[PDB]
């Protein structure tokens, strides 16, 4: 038996009403599910919503525990089991995922297979054990029949462009995918829709359309329960006020933080932005990453220097940064501290052009807001903006 | 730099 | 009866060879289906590919004649039906398609009145009997059921995006499409081909990737027999190279305007840029329009009195565009020409910013040029071309 | 100027 399963029936045993808050917080017209649930082994809710409602519901704080073990349980040629991978995925429970994903690709549910493979393409991508050409070849031998999985495999093509710094393709691939297509699976449908208010949050910030790139983090905190998705959307709304607001970009990414915290993959995301904010407005930075060899965090000890007029120290460091791999979005940082440190029109100029390859219309006005200081005409600077 | 996710 | 079924037992009276000739020309494995064709009323082949090709073969001088009775006599709740309104609005025979559309509109069956609807909605926009907005809600309002239409509602508000010089949309609008949603219908899957080709062509050209332009331009040329598909297809072929290779460009609308023969309208097309090709590479040009009041003609006018040197005149007329209504795109060459009279760069920054607004990213490069002559910095004209 | 069609 499930551990789920045990602990809701000892709690049943005590208190009879719990069986109506179930049966609502699960979104049941009756209770005649649940009690088929809680008595015989393998029944399954018609949506995956009801058992995560009450675990959340009812057991808040053994969320992970009691999910992972249900999960690990389920017969994964089920509708169930394929709303269970949506859910890890969603929820970045990589355990369970990738135990999910291992016997999926192995059944003989060919929707199941379906749904493992192209969730592994995810995984694959996302670890950098495939690179994006290999995850297209990959995408297209899987002959996907599913909408779901169609817009899946748009989605893992977005989520890397955003890792990798290569914004333009974001808007095409979103384009492409239709939610209404979804016809079978209300639970998966829901989690892509969260899915997608908080990839167009990202798309219009780096349009720099700020006030719908808030609106739609709002609309995805105003729908989910899923701690990633509050994560990006606090982190996203941060990064919209980092050029135009000190207060309101902490405040969201110590929010952001404070619903990361005992996840260091989240947390990481705003100690990292928030050393950028302190480094760009010129305050004493508490946030940055020392040991780490990652370029981003190299390049906030680089900017530290840089306020603390070590140039020539900035200068040795930046030079080391000149070996290793970065994308264009990364290289648009690179000449922008590079230009502050050589004081050089042209690594500014570099900076602006990589910030144009990556579609990057948020950052470039750092390096634009240089050339004005340095006599550039601003009405051309203006029109690169547009 | 700025990170992003989503 | 209909015209094409009696010439074709005219012509057979004298030659038996035919019948086989007309199988194959129709792709039909058997002459079975053109026997029962020309024997038995209201028989239509199952891809209407059989009589278009049929109709070119062997009447290449009767084809409006023949298919406008041809089509007329369709029982309009067919497939045949549909497939003849494609085949009336891509030729642009608006007499065929709008008594099509009428009957369709009335019909009682669902598609055919949904594809009557449908390019109605089309006719009516690229009339200036609705607007975009009206066309949008007309769309919203249809609720539209066949794959195919959704395609074409789309293809629709390209159209008139690409004639208003609003380019932008365009690349977002074919993302959406996906025609191998079009199951039913080999004929009009194929005609929706080309004309993608077309269109395509046209986004590639105003993302200044010209090598993209042609190549599906080229494409679309390869493999049509449809005149309106050759014109502009040749049309955008010439206009990728104005600015680059005036001998090619001047071949492209030379060979288009062969096709044109005898259409007004398509001529009109070539006449038109082979005016503005003429006149910015400072030839002589014998296509200019000076009854007009089009403002592109009345443009063409102008550009070759600067040629002249005639500036006080130049300016004359150019005021006179001053009071007229005009698009984003014509906006960006009324001020290139007002920058080539008075020779102030706000003309020509202002010249860049309608094309940046309209997206055109071919035209811009003529105000470019002219702020690099006037001391503008090189590399700030070279980021704003990207 | 310049006209397109497609």
């Amino acid at each position: 038996m499930e551990l789920i399963r045990i602990a809701m029936k000892k709690d049943l045993e005590n208190d009879n009403s719990l069986m109506n808050k179930w049966a609502t917080v699960a979104g049941l017209k009756n209770p005649n599910p649940l009690y088929d649930f809680l008595n015989h082994d393998g029944k399954t809710f018609n949506e995956f919503s009801s058992i995560v409602n009450i675990v959340k519901s009812q057991y808040p704080d053994r969320e992970y525990e009691l999910m992972k073990d249900y999960c690990l349980n389920l017969d994964v040629k089920t509708k169930a089991a394929r709303s269970a991978l949506e859910y890890a995925d969603a929820n970045m429970f990589f355990e369970i995922e990738d135990a999910l994903i291992d016997s999926m690709i192995s059944c003989s549910n060919m929707k199941s297979k379906e749904y493992g493979k192209v969730y592994k393409i995810h995984r694959e991508l996302s670890k950098g054990e495939i690179d994006v050409f290999e995850a297209s070849a990959n995408i297209g031998k899987q002959r996907i029949k599913t909408a779901e999985m169609n817009i899946f495999s748009k989605m893992l093509l977005m989520y890397d462009c955003l890792n990798k710094g290569n914004f333009a393709p974001m808007m095409l691939l979103f384009q492409q995918i239709d939610l209404s297509e979804i016809k079978e699976n209300r639970y998966l449908k829901n989690s892509f829709e969260t899915r997608i208010n908080v990839l167009l949050s990202n798309i219009y910030l780096n349009e720099n359309n700020l006030e719908l790139c808030r609106e739609y983090a709002q609309k995805a905190i105003s729908s989910t329960d899923t701690q990633r998705f509050l994560v990006f959307s606090y982190l996203t709304i941060g990064t919209s006020y980092i050029f135009s607001d000190f207060n309101l970009s902490k405040q969201n990414y110590l929010i952001g933080l404070k619903f990361a915290k005992g996840n260091p993959g989240f947390e990481e995301f705003f100690k990292r932005n928030l050393s950028f904010l302190n480094n760009f407005w010129n305050k004493e930075n508490e946030w940055i990453n020392y040991d780490s060899d990652a370029v981003t965090d190299m390049q906030e000890v680089i900017f530290e220097l840089i306020n603390h007029k070590e140039l020539s120290k900035a200068l040795q460091l930046l030079n080391k940064l000149e070996e290793r791999d970065q994308n264009e979005n990364e290289l648009g940082f690179h000449y922008y501290l590079k230009g502050l440190i050589t004081n050089e029109k042209e690594a500014f100029f570099k900076s602006v052009e990589y910030f144009k390859a990556s579609q990057d219309k948020l950052s470039i006005k750092m390096p634009l807001i240089q050339l004005e200081k340095m006599g550039e005409n601003p009405r051309l600077l203006k029109i690169i903006t547009m | 730099g700025v990170v992003r996710g989503a």
